[PDB]
């Protein structure tokens, strides 16, 4: 139903979540609350630098690619425990601190 | 000689949008409205088909309904199943706490009256919309499992039906009155050890 | 490891996008929500109150097993690149290093550290 | 904690909140605030909602010797869901008159 | 070393965060209640991406 | 010890397996199976002689 | 009305029960002192009794005073319709309070709670004597034939 | 250091409110907040007759959506003695065994989406399906409702149901065995579910519970047995138990006894009086004028149903036992048509009492699997 | 205005979109900026709807159980909403929703044929009734009858 | 190829319970790490040549 | 146990409640010949499990 197919619902559902009047809680603020997924985001896309896609399609020669890829796979876990501790109460500080 | 007239429209509501500025936030809107994704909760008398909407008798999953199980993230919830005086003072915490595109309805007959729990007792509360506003008044007990998707079919025209400058009319003001007490405390009861 | 100039511009557009899209979310969104806004998902309501919920003692062992067990790999990879470049006799060095922790893991292991 | 009985239109809030955020969600609850409908169910002109706020001390003074507990916000809400219906049963008062949903929990308008 | 790799993937793009379809990611949600908006989209995104 | 390690961890290994594959292969069955699910809302079910609507 | 098999073990003990007749099902019915509910509590698993059965309030008559019921049964292998017995015993809207069995057979850990609150009567030999059915903020004993039933906005006539 | 789990309780049952304390990550103390879904019918069960009473039972119970009928047409008809027929007995008979069978689904399938099973939900409700379609079609909208008037039953369930139950009534046969050799395959299924929430049967049977959550420690107390209930017991069957009383004992025991259910339904359909009411409808056309068809045997109504009767003093207990627990409905016999006190006694406000005392120097997972497994709803509980 | 094609000139049409609504709502943002206002109906329900959009007719509120006759005796919305509306608005958008298939008084189409009289005679009433996947109006007054 | 493990993947989303951080823990640390240092232990003698 | 048939049934349900006073069924355009599932040209509802044929 969203068309034909889904094809139009991936992104009407991103759309959808763009407005969506980001809420920011009392407790703990912009200091750390849009901080927290910048990390996030920008682990994975920096990512995309070293990987390729075909003969002679690489973004960067960079002979420490996939040492510099394990690097920045770890630097994920520290943006999801500045999310689940950027608000105060449970369910978001230990079930980020679980994963 | 009417009694509990209505107010006048003070505005007299002339304008003239443009178009490269009215269809983005149509779009928008068609879109809020077609990736609209169910609240979880249920109770009571008038629940138990919410969950056959998710299998192969009747599947509301097939529009994209994503079942969130948290308030501040949704914004569609069904209130199933008769709800009672109590539950409800945690009820519209949801309500409260989640984005303004709610546009939230109601489901099954004794949400909307109270139903068969409507001759004497002072637990059921009469109707929900005494409790939240909600857009759709859904009857049965149990509410027909197909009238629920007709339904929420009927409320995909209404967001549909907003404008640019519509996006102003979820501002709040504060009534907030300065009024102090005088009495005492009471310590908690709900003590939770065993 | 000839430009890395390519990876200035991402980097830069990259960390540019989080904030691009933050700012975008906020000139079209709505000045509302002066409800209560203090309290967060699945509360009972407004449950408020409450500290010293750490247990940290379980986690900060794997931590530290962690954190100790790391440094293996940025000295292997040094050697993990210059294998042939070199003789053997790296291999039989990176052997006794990479043996060393292999018996302090086992220490670990035995002796409980790594718990529930 | 902050359990004050928050019905449509009706919620004796048992905690201080009266800024824009309480900052607390009840500021050690030492003030006993109250907000009137932010649904916008009625439009209010402060003439009309000055009866409301004189008669708060008849029903915060004039009848209060019972601890904190619901009871008294019940013994409170009754009374002030029906203030609201003498209020509009004479004409004073009407109802949102707005783009929302236009609910009508007393029912649509009569001939008297 | 391929059945490592793969195995660790999996809980390292977060496979699984809830291991049903009605059983939360372990509290009620995985440290993403509050964000609402563009907030989860990005968590959504970054996760799809791992 | 470890020798009876050294047997049993191809027995946890090959158990693990055994299951896991089994299980997939019975549910490739599935994931391409030939059932059709509920239709659109244009397909209602049929319904017989004895219900209740409309009074 | 007469005596029971459990007075016919117990009467060799000199302690005897409030010997009651028949019920109206086409079973019998027994009595036990109010004050001294424990004595049969601690006599009856001697005999062999460890389940409890019609957990439920009373009242004498519409504008009259309390009091409360238990039946009780067994649990065996090769068993053919255990004894059916039952107390009945009243009790006072002044000074409600009769023991309880909590603390013998742990089958009753919630079943005398909600008497804590239904009717005008609690009981001791039961810790966390609250209210459950009916909110805590409601302070009334409802149910009562003679209770005044709250005549507010959303029982009684509201047109 | 205490959070509640949640009243919007994201479970299976609806909403349960459990306050609990929290060391980081394990628990040392959680509590219960239960009457949040007062139906209150205690109340307006003195202030109606019967048959406008009777389609208030099938509201608070929507999960058993057949076991409290049989109680609240024990004491209209079966207190006064209006005889009910052999033939109808077994038609209730097909009705309470395909109830069982109502229950084994509506607890294993969410069963399985609370122990780890993340696959087979919308299974066991395609499954299901075919009973929506036999609760429509006997006498009601989707429950059935009013099923169950005094002088006997609504009116004997039509012929495309009785005979017609062979499609479901193989398939679920042969269907059983699949949930048998997945549960024992993957044993992170097993490993999680085994050893958790253990009880012994001394205690099962001293904090009053029941059930074959109780059954699962060879105590074998299963209520189908030690009732003449409509004169059922000329049928056959199979007690099913187990000896250890945990979750995984609660799992063995609610998938060994649905294989019952069809088996008691194979028994009745051929060894019904009328058996198949196409039979019934084919033979009361040519004896149309008198045979022990329409006799105290073959008749859906034995007298006239009205609101009108009156009651002596009886004060009848049943123990009546649900594949989920015992159920209840006292009543202080009384002179008048509407008696003076009712009270019911549910299983799920029987269960819960160890619920506090279940979870113990648990996690919160731990407490997750005991609680899905435990087999409890609200609705029954409140009442 | 492809609306404003069949909507000022006729006074009398009926909506045939597809069954979803999805697309429909776009053609009622636009006419709130001329002088039309939304009535949404719903219209299943009244009776003969001549008393309900000239004459002061008794709407019988939903019943609680008892109290013998009690009818609040409900007004009209016409006049009324004239009245509330300025006197700059050209017509009365109104929407008959249940108007369709494909003592109460069938809204027939000789009840439409009335209701296409008020749109002339002293309401821009539009019916509703789902078709084919293409969003098409047409009068109704020539299908009505 | 990638596809080929998003196809993998979504097919054993519904074939196993994920396990427990009680679990989850113990396979990391005591079940992977000693065969992912043994592949290595291993390939050392193999890439030897 | 109604006289003469007057009690009946019916099966729609398109009840699209903007508010709770507006339902007001009295006597014939209850009958409104409904949906009709069979009398549409939209529709081909084959049976479902208890209502087809077996296997």
């Amino acid at each position: 139903y969203a068309g034909p197919l889904g094809l139009l619902q991936a992104i009407a559902d991103g759309t959808k979540l763009l407005f969506k009047e980001d809420i920011l809680p009392s407790r703990g603020d912009i200091s750390l609350f849009s901080i927290g997924p910048s990390i996030a985001v920008i682990s994975v896309l920096l990512s995309f630098l070293v990987i390729p896609l075909g003969y002679h399609f690489v973004l960067a020669d960079l002979s420490i690619g996939v040492f510099l890829w394990i690097a920045i796979s770890s630097i994920a876990p520290i943006g999801l425990l500045m999310a689940g501790y950027s608000s105060n109460n449970k369910y978001s500080f230990l079930g980020g601190l679980r994963a | 000689t009417v009694m509990n007239l209505i107010e006048f429209p003070l505005l007299d509501q002339t304008s003239s949008n443009s178009v490269i500025s009215t269809t983005l936030n149509d779009l928008s809107n068609w879109s809020r409205l077609s990736s609209l994704w169910p609240l979880l909760y249920g109770t009571s008398c008038c629940f138990i088909e919410f969950a056959s909407l998710i299998g192969s008798r009747f599947d509301f999953d097939r529009y994209g309904l994503v079942p969130r199980s948290s308030p501040r993230q949704a914004d569609l919830i069904l209130t199933a199943g008769t709800v009672t005086m109590k539950m409800a003072p945690s009820l519209v915490r949801l309500y409260e706490q989640m984005p303004e595109p709610k546009y939230v309805i109601a489901m099954g007959a004794c949400t909307i009256t109270g139903g068969m729990f409507s001759t004497d007792s002072y637990s059921t509360v009469r109707g929900v919309d005494k409790l939240i506003p909600v857009d759709v008044y859904l009857p049965g007990c149990p509410p027909k499992p197909e009238a629920v998707i007709d339904a929420l079919t009927k409320l995909r025209k209404k967001i549909s039906r907003e404008i640019v400058e519509d996006r102003t009319l979820s501002q709040n003001k504060k009534r907030c009155f300065t009024t102090s007490h005088k009495l005492y405390v009471r310590r908690s009861t709900h003590t939770g050890t065993y | 490891l000839h430009e890395y100039d390519i990876f200035w511009t991402f980097l830069i557009i990259a960390s540019l996008i989080p904030i691009l899209a933050f700012s975008i979310s906020g000139l079209l969104a709505p000045v509302s929500e002066g409800p209560e806004k203090l309290s967060s998902y699945e509360s009972g309501i407004e449950p408020m109150g409450g500290a010293w919920v750490q247990f940290r003692i379980r986690y900060y062992m794997f931590a530290l097993v962690f954190v100790v067990f790391d440094v293996e790999t940025v000295f292997l990879y040094p050697w993990a690149m210059s294998f042939d470049v070199l003789g053997v006799s790296v291999f039989i060095e990176a052997l006794i290093f990479v043996l060393i922790l292999v018996v302090g893991l086992v220490y670990a292991w035995r002796k409980g550290a790594l718990e529930w | 904690q902050w359990l004050s009985c928050t019905t449509r239109h009706v919620r004796i809030y048992a905690a201080y909140i009266d800024p824009e955020t309480n900052a607390f969600d009840q500021t050690q609850t030492d003030k006993l605030t109250l907000m009137l409908d932010p649904t916008e169910e009625f439009v209010w002109t402060d003439e009309t909602c000055q009866m409301v706020y004189n008669e708060f001390q008849d029903l915060v003074d004039h009848y209060e010797g019972a601890p904190l507990s619901e009871y008294t916000l019940r013994l409170i809400g009754s009374d002030l869901e029906h203030y609201i219906r003498k209020l509009l049963y004479d004409g004073e008062i009407k109802y949102n008159m707005r783009s929302r949903v236009l609910n009508f929990s007393m029912g649509k308008p009569r001939v008297k | 070393g391929f059945l490592v790799f793969l195995i660790s993937s999996l809980a390292e793009c977060e496979r699984l965060p809830f291991d049903l379809p009605e059983a939360e990611e372990e509290l009620v949600a995985g440290y993403q209640t509050e964000y609402s908006g563009i907030k989860y989209g990005l968590f959504y995104l970054v996760s799809y991406l791992n | 010890p470890m020798v009876t390690g050294f047997m049993s961890y191809g027995q946890q290994t090959i158990r693990a397996t055994r299951y896991i594959g089994q299980s997939f292969i019975t549910t490739l069955s599935h994931t391409n199976r030939l059932p059709i699910t509920i239709h659109y809302p244009y397909e209602k079910s049929i319904t017989p002689e004895r219900f209740r609507g409309r009074i | 009305m007469q005596q029971g098999w459990l007075s016919n073990w117990l009467v060799k003990h000199e302690v005897v029960h409030r010997s009651l007749g028949f019920d109206h099902r086409g079973i019998e019915t027994l009595q036990i002192k109010a004050g001294d509910w424990d004595s049969i509590a601690v006599i009856l698993y001697v005999y062999g009794y460890n389940y409890l059965r019609s957990q439920c309030a009373y009242d004498v008559a519409p504008g009259g005073s309390l009091a409360s019921v238990y039946h009780l049964t067994r649990i065996q292998y090769g068993i053919d319709n255990p004894e059916e017995v039952c107390i009945k015993v009243f009790a006072q809207k002044d000074n409600p309070r009769i023991p309880s069995v909590f603390w013998i057979w742990r089958s009753a850990d919630f079943q005398e709670r909600e008497s804590y609150d239904m009717v005008g009567i609690s009981y001791d030999n039961h810790p966390r004597l609250k209210r459950i059915l009916m909110p805590e903020s409601w302070i009334g004993w409802p149910l009562r034939k003679d209770y005044i039933t709250p005549n507010f906005y959303e029982i009684q006539d509201a047109h | 250091m205490i959070v509640n789990m949640g009243p919007q309780h994201p479970s299976m049952h609806g909403v349960l409110r459990l306050i609990v304390t929290l060391d980081g990550e394990d628990v040392i103390d959680c509590e219960p907040i239960l009457g949040y879904l007062h139906r209150g019918m205690e109340k307006i069960a003195e202030n109606r007759t019967i048959i406008q009473y009777l389609p208030y039972v099938t509201r608070w119970d929507y999960l058993a959506t057949m076991f409290t009928e049989a109680i609240t047409v024990n004491a209209p008809e079966f207190l006064e003695n209006i005889q009910i027929p052999q033939r109808a007995s077994y038609i209730r008979v097909i009705m309470l065994e395909l109830s069982r069978i109502a229950s084994h689904l509506l607890w294993l399938g969410p069963f399985m989406a609370d122990l780890g099973a993340q696959t087979p939900f919308f299974y066991i409700f395609r499954e299901r399906e075919l009973i929506y379609d036999l609760f429509e079609a006997a006498t009601g909208m989707r429950m059935m409702h009013n099923y169950f008037r005094i002088g006997g039953v609504a009116a004997d369930l039509p012929y495309g149901w009785i005979d017609k139950c062979l499609d479901f009534c193989d398939y679920f046969l042969r269907g059983v065995v699949e949930y048998q050799q997945l549960i024992t395959q993957n044993p992170i299924f097993l490993e999680r579910v085994e050893g958790v929430g253990f009880i012994s049967g001394e205690e099962a049977v001293n904090w009053g519970l029941s059930g074959p959550m109780l059954r699962a420690s060879g105590i074998q107390w299963d209520l189908r047995k030690v009732d003449p209930y409509e004169s059922y017991n000329q049928f056959d069957w199979k007690v099913q138990w187990q000896k250890e009383g945990d979750s995984l004992a609660r799992y063995l025991v609610r998938v060994g006894e649905m294989s019952e259910s069809i088996k008691i339904i194979q028994q009745a359909i051929e060894k019904i009086p009328g058996g198949p009411y196409e039979n019934l409808e084919v033979r009361r056309f040519k004896k149309e004028k008198n045979s022990e068809w329409n006799d105290f045997e073959y008749k859906f109504l034995g007298k006239k149903p009205s609101p009108n009767f009156e009651l002596s003093r009886q004060e009848l207990y049943v123990r009546v036992e649900a594949p989920k627990g015992e159920l209840g409905i006292y009543l202080v016999g009384d002179d008048s048509l509407f008696p003076w006190r009712w009270k019911i006694r549910p299983p799920g406000f029987i269960n819960l009492q160890i619920l506090p005392q279940l979870v113990k120097k648990m996690k919160l997972a731990d407490i997750m699997t005991i609680l899905g497994s435990i087999d409890i709803i609200m609705g029954e509980v409140d009442r | 205005g492809r609306w404003l094609d069949d909507v000022e000139k006729h006074k009398a049409l009926a909506i045939y979109p597809p069954h979803e609504g999805g697309y429909e709502g776009r053609y009622l943002n636009r006419l709130r900026y001329q002088g039309y206002y939304f009535l949404d109906l719903s219209a299943r329900g009244l009776g003969d709807p001549e008393s309900t959009l000239t004459k002061i007719h008794p709407v019988c509120p939903p019943s609680l159980g008892r109290q013998p006759v009690a009818r609040w005796y409900f007004p009209p919305e016409v006049d009324y909403r004239l009245s509330l509306l300025h006197p700059d608005a050209k017509g009365l958008i109104v929407w008959v929703y249940e108007a369709k298939v494909s003592r109460l008084q069938v809204l027939s189409k000789a009840e439409l044929q009335f209701l296409a009289m008020l749109p002339d005679l002293r309401v821009r009433v539009i019916a509703e009734c789902g078709n084919w996947r293409k969003f098409i109006w047409k009068p109704l007054k020539q299908i009505s009858g | 190829k990638a596809y080929l493990f998003l196809f993998i993947s979504i097919t054993i989303r519904w074939t196993l319970p994920r396990m427990r951080m009680d679990q989850l823990l113990n396979l990391g640390w005591k079940f992977l790490l000693p065969i992912s240092l043994g592949n290595l232990l291993l390939t050392t003698s193999f890439q030897l040549v | 146990y109604c006289p003469t048939s007057c009690l009946s049934m019916t099966e729609e349900y398109e009840l699209s409640t903007y508010d709770r006073h507006e339902l007001n069924y009295n006597q014939i355009a209850l009958s409104r010949l409904p949906i009709s599932i069979m009398g549409d040209y939209t529709i081909q509802t084959i049976r479902n499990s208890s209502e087809s044929k077996i296997n």
